[PDB]
């Protein structure tokens, strides 16, 4: 009777396994990157089922040593649950990154409406860091992990731009030119919400175009720093 | 140098700038005949 | 945050804060820990509550709330409850410069 | 060495014009086509030369 | 012509070996020296290996055509294998070819395969990095006379193969200020030592 009961439990078992393991990778691949709260209230709701299946897990855990009688298939589907719980626990290390990751997109968001040259390029460069720093510490885990990673890439690629806009070698007349070829409404300091709509031109798609834009930025305020220097001289 | 004075030198980047310059000249090379090969593949999938 | 100044007032704000986190910080690293803990206390609530929604962060006022908390889980210090009962334990010491202590201590369960 | 060149140029140029010509005729106009009798007796020809 | 051709692909796969080998090392020794490297250490060490090599072949024929040749027959190339093998491996160079030439046959040679605005600039030029940069930006080739040794510090970043590439539009950072780098640029260097 314990085996043909058992066989029923961990029938059961593995169910609930496969279950919340599938709501665990559901709080992994659901990336806000902006969204907040939201993603929170997901991660403390999983943190509800979870519960749940655990209390589930002790119910077999229960039928299978009430049975007794040294069956394997008792302790196998224990085996089975056990794996589910780890993989919720992986979910919950990820979520957790999710929510230290909206922290410094907030932060980012507040710096672009404080904008300030001198501000931005300091912002830039510390940002950079604790980016570089979050991702490395990111390893194994479950699948989906890497569609998160990305977001944090494309985050990096936009902190290299701000730095870019806060030396200020780059003229309005050199921005329209870049403009021209970007097609994008927002100049090079139209607004302080600009940060938002720089996303819209994909970092990776619109980094070439903006870096020789930037690049050839430079070569003109080299070249008309010397003018500056020339233009001072005979004055 | 023991035969002549005359001083030659080989670095590992000597080496690593042949083998990218093989696998350039191979793909040049047989992308040449892989294109010629096509045409008379091509021409006799045509006279058949 | 809810401010302890005791073990009774660390376990209380343990238990008012039943969702989310509530870390008791025992003391501190000396160095003048009142001023710096309050200060520490505005920009973590905002890294903790605004910025996460996790944590709340009880800096008990000097009694053995942290000795107490590590006796009732079995499991400066700080002891992070959950429902108000003891379910994180970790003991150490940080400077002025306690942003690398707080970047060590993000995060166990 | 300049009539090898000469010949290989002549050659690759009735090879595309078979090509062309084979496909563009059809199969009715092929058979007594007075073009392509022309060509196959020259690259007959070319070859051997 | 198909079968003929199919075996012409792996057999220009143990060919390039050969040829690539031949162009990249070869080139400073002397006659006796680079026919023993290339006939009596590799083509024998190929066959062994059973890499298809087509049967015969010799850096002259693998590298460069017969009409090819026969333009170099008009530009003062003697018929000389030493000459026909330096000039084959000027043509298919990946590093920028510095020539050791007393008798001046290699810079003869150049002025006449490269007779357009091969722009001539001798180390000890006043302007010279003026003139280089110039002809780098939009120029068909400069051949540099006189560097015996010790190749200026300013050449340096030029002779590393490295172009960078700036979107559209290639530039390559040469002396103090970068300037454009056009594409099908040349630049012989010739030591007459």
């Amino acid at each position: 009777i314990i085996p043909l009961q058992a066989e029923e439990t961990q029938n059961i078992k593995r169910d609930l396994d496969i279950f919340m393991k599938e709501v665990e990778s559901f709080r992994k691949e659901f990336m806000q990157k902006s969204m907040g709260y939201e993603n929170i209230n997901n991660a403390y709701d999983t943190i509800m089922v979870y519960y749940h299946k655990l209390t589930a897990i002790e119910g077999r855990a229960l039928e299978y040593n009430n049975l007794e009688k040294l069956f394997e298939l008792q302790k196998s589907n224990y085996k089975q649950l056990k794996d589910c719980m780890n993989d919720l626990k992986n979910l919950k290390t990820m979520w957790d990154a999710i929510a230290l990751i909206h922290f410094q997109y907030n932060d980012w968001k507040t710096k672009p409406w404080r904008q300030i040259k001198a501000d931005i390029l300091l912002d830039t460069n510390k940002t950079l860091g604790t980016q570089i720093k979050n991702l490395p510490k990111e390893i194994r885990n479950f699948k989906g992990y890497n569609v998160i990673v990305e977001k944090v890439k494309n985050m990096g690629t936009v902190l290299p731009l701000v730095s870019a806009l806060h030396s200020e070698f780059m003229e309005d007349r050199h921005w329209s030119q870049l403009k021209q070829i970007t097609g994008t409404v927002f100049d090079h300091n139209s607004l302080s919400f600009y940060f938002e709509d720089i996303l819209a031109l994909n970092l990776y798609k619109y980094e070439n175009t903006v870096n020789e834009i930037v690049d050839v930025a430079q070569k003109e305020a080299k070249i008309e720093k010397k003018l500056k220097n020339i233009e001072q001289w005979w004055s | 140098l023991k035969l002549e004075r005359r001083y030659n030198y080989t670095t590992p980047k000597s080496f690593l700038e042949l083998i990218d310059f093989y696998k350039k000249l191979l793909t040049e090379k047989r992308e040449t005949i892989q294109r010629q090969i096509q045409r008379y593949e091509m021409g006799l999938n045509i006279l058949a | 945050t809810t401010t302890v100044t005791s073990e009774d007032h660390f376990m209380t704000f343990y238990n008012e804060n039943n969702k989310k986190l509530i870390v008791v910080d025992v003391y501190p690293g000396w160095s003048g820990p009142c001023t710096a803990m309050y200060p520490t206390y505005n920009q973590l609530m905002i890294s903790i509550d605004d910025f996460e929604k996790r944590i709340d962060i009880l800096l008990l006022d000097q009694d053995k709330l942290v000795t107490y908390k590590n006796d009732k889980f079995h499991a400066p210090k700080f002891l992070f409850i959950s429902e108000g009962k003891i379910i994180d334990e970790v003991l150490g010491t940080n400077i002025p410069v306690f942003i690398e202590k707080v970047n060590k201590y993000i995060p166990l369960s | 060495v300049k009539k090898q060149n000469e010949y290989a140029v002549t050659l690759d140029k009735l090879e595309s014009d078979l090509l062309q010509s084979l496909s563009e005729a059809d199969p009715a106009t092929i058979l007594d086509n007075t073009e392509l009798i022309q060509n196959l007796d020259k690259t007959k020809k070319t070859t051997i030369e | 012509n198909v079968k003929f051709l199919k075996e012409n692909i792996k057999s220009m796969i143990g060919d390039s070996l050969l040829a690539s080998a031949f162009v990249s090392y070869i080139g400073a020794f002397s006659a006796k020296l680079r026919l023993e490297l290339w006939k009596n250490t590799w083509l024998p060490d190929i066959i062994e290996k059973g890499i298809p090599i087509t049967e015969g072949i010799e850096p002259l024929k693998i590298l460069t055509t017969e009409a090819i040749k026969s333009k170099w027959k008009n530009e003062g190339l003697p018929a000389d294998p030493m000459s026909l093998e330096n000039a084959a491996i000027i043509t298919a160079c990946a590093r920028w070819p510095l020539i050791i030439d007393p008798q001046l046959q290699g810079s003869t040679w150049i002025r006449g395969k490269q007779g357009e605005n091969l722009t001539t600039i001798s180390l000890s030029q006043p302007k010279w990095l003026g003139a280089l940069t110039s002809s780098i930006s939009s120029g068909r080739a400069v051949l540099i006379e006189g560097i015996q040794q010790e190749i200026d510090a300013t050449l340096d970043p030029l002779l590393q193969r490295a172009v960078k590439k700036n979107g559209n539009q290639l530039q390559l950072e040469i002396g103090g200020d970068p300037i454009d780098y056009d594409p099908n640029f040349k630049l012989f260097l010739m030591t007459k030592l």
